[PDB]
RNA sequence: AUGAUCAGGUUGAUAGGUCUGAGGUGGAAGUGUGGCGACACAUGGAGCUGACAGAUACUAAUCGAUCGAGGACUUAACC
RNA sequence: AACAGUGGUAGGAGAGCGUUCUAAGGGCUGUGAAGCCAGACCGGAAGGACUGGUGGAGCGCUUAGAAGUGAGAAUGCCGGUAUGAGUAGCGAAAGAGGGGUGAGAAUCCCCUCCACCGAAUGCCUAAGGUUUCCUGAGGAAGGCUCGUCCGCUCAGGGUUAGU
RNA sequence: GACCGAUAGUGAACCAGUACCGUGAGGGAAAGGUGAAAAGCACCCCGGAAGGGGAGUGAAAGAGAUCCUGAAACCGUGUGCC
RNA sequence: GUUAAGUUAGAAAGGGCGCACGGUGGAUGCCUUGGCACUAGGAGCCGAUGAAGGACGGGACGAACACCGAUAUGCUUCGGG
């Protein structure tokens, strides 16, 4: 099955496009277990909807990811930030796109962090 | 819904006895030096599996 | 849910104030037995 | 044979205990790693007076940072702190804040 | 419920991807045609797909550590 | 010496024990009194010694007197501490991510998205409160967690009317 | 003073008719003790501090800011026997 | 070392009982700045020449007690020292 991460599905949604997002935007998160579990499937089922690269592809990364600035001299959006450079960088290797690093849990609440980048 | 006696206190300890807490599993770093959770990368040394995080 | 004190200075001084008290005889009594017990707000 | 005490930190002795009894007896300079990598509420305070433990050594008497072990090491009461929390129907029950005394007595073998 | 049980942990298919499917929703976008028009057609059972089943070492199950045997009297029987 | 007797509530009688003062005589005490703590001592009882440890200045004894004179219970009263029990609760709500401070960061600050209210959860202004306002420091207590933070603490500063 | 010695004795030995409660009349607490002298902990180490460990003062530091003595409830730590 | 069936120490996740050392808490002992009840004496009123009792304010910083009153932590003028 699929986690709840404790939200229903409107702001659990909102919770992974955010995530994501900030994926692609700096390719390298800092946050708690579960949500690194269950973000590694769809940041990579994206990466494989960049890797598709088409039109079609176009407006569907685009119904899900949100438009931030991803790098701001280039004025280069999200969206076409993955679809031209991880795209190319990552076509070869038919999946698998994502690492999990577990650390120690935080002072706050023992949380279990993990580390999430893209590789 | 009320405790009808006290609790005495060879009770007391006999229900605490089992609410002891483990110790965790530590094993030593890839990198040299100190002691480390498994599967969770080192706080000090900043590696896992050999290779370097920064 | 309006509960039983609400404040207002001016009804509190008129109704309980020092030129109350002294207006009356019986309000005398009220003075002079706070005095000699000493409280030091004496009168509201 | 060193001697440090923690003199009312603020925080529950059962809470301290619970971390504090598994370093009981055994080498420190593991102790210390098993107690800063478990998380606890204790496990900073029981760090810092332990680091303080064995640092009476530098203007101390002499003993070495190897072959050393934790002798005997308890937590102990201190006074409570007495907190009235407000409580429905008026009640106005009454909560106790406690605070801990702390001790590790540590020996060279 | 957590414990627990079971499948697995690099000589490996345990889980997630990728590809192929089942099944379900059902005719995607973008084009072009007809039509003033809302629209209907072809591209095309197209497009999409959570849990489902097969392959695939792509990513994660790494280095570690801890526990855990050495065995008393008699009757039978033979070293 | 002999004989007999010796359960016991309400009750009645007789013997006593102990405490605090007060006189009389005696003496004990920094070479350690009172009190406290621990002992396998003595008497029929209430109780009373002895020896250690603590303690660091007052106190027994003899005889008599005078009592605020003896606690286990009164849903007694006051103070302290247990039990529940590491339990219930943690007081209507969408955040998340990156930077920065810091000894420590889910909770502080900066930024980008998202979300909520919008005849209001916006903007003025009564009654009322009385510095809670601002600036700079700090984090023992208050904050139902944390807190480098503030409606908390500390040191300054701030309210100008002929309409 | 054959009166009390800090749950006593005035409510009040202590900034008490205070704090606090009540709209008001009114009600009404708790809270004494370092040392002879602060001689009240220079200096070092841990630490952000607090707090400790040392060094020093004293007759005493277990005497270090509810600081003479420190009973009991309660709570811990090693253990002889089970 | 095989039988075979018999007999028994042994343990401790923890605990119970004794001992020792702690902390908590402030009983007890000791002490008194206070209070109670009296004895002997004095005194038994103050106030428009503004009382009792307060508010405000006054000091080399500022709070509170206490003292005082824009002459404000006091002054003049007799005595003691």
């Amino acid at each position: 099955s699929y986690r709840k991460l404790g939200r229903t599905s409107a702001q659990r949604k909102a919770m992974l496009r955010d995530l994501t997002t900030d994926l692609i935007i700096n390719e390298r998160i800092e946050t708690t277990e579960t949500r690194a579990k269950e973000l590694r499937s769809v940041v990579e089922k994206m990466i494989t909807l960049g890797k598709r690269g088409d039109l079609h592809a176009r407006r569907q990364a685009a119904a899900y990811i949100r438009n931030e600035v991803a790098n701001e001299e280039n004025n280069q959006d999200a969206l076409q930030k993955l679809f031209s450079d991880i795209a190319t960088r990552y076509e070869e290797r038919q999946g698998g796109y994502t690492r999990i690093m577990k650390l120690g849990p935080r002072r706050g609440d023992g949380a279990p962090m993990a580390i999430i980048e893209l590789v | 819904a009320v405790p009808f006696r006290r609790t005495s206190k060879m009770k007391k300890r006999l229900r605490r006895t089992h609410f002891k807490l483990n110790v965790p599993g530590m094993t030593e770093c890839p990198s040299c030096g100190e002691m480390k959770l498994s599967h969770r990368v080192c706080k000090a040394c900043g590696s896992y599996n050999g290779k370097d995080i920064n | 849910m309006k509960r039983t004190f609400q404040p207002n200075n001016r009804k509190r001084s008129k109704v309980h104030g020092f030129r109350s008290r002294m207006s009356s005889k019986n309000g005398r009594l009220v003075l002079a037995r706070r005095r000699r017990k000493g409280r030091k707000v004496l009168s509201a | 044979q060193a001697k440090a005490v923690a003199r009312t930190v603020r925080i529950a002795p059962r809470k301290a205990r619970l971390v504090m009894d598994l370093i009981r007896g055994k080498q420190v300079g593991e102790a210390v790693s098993i107690l800063n990598l478990t998380p606890r509420a204790a496990s900073p305070i029981i760090e810092k007076v332990l680091k303080s433990a064995i640092a009476n050594a530098e203007h101390n008497y002499e003993m070495d940072a190897n072959n050393l072990v934790i002798s005997q090491a308890f937590v102990d009461e201190g006074p409570t702190l007495k907190r009235f929390r407000p409580r429905a129907m008026g009640r106005a029950s009454q909560i106790n804040k406690r605070t801990s005394h702390i001790t590790i007595v540590v020996s060279e073998k």
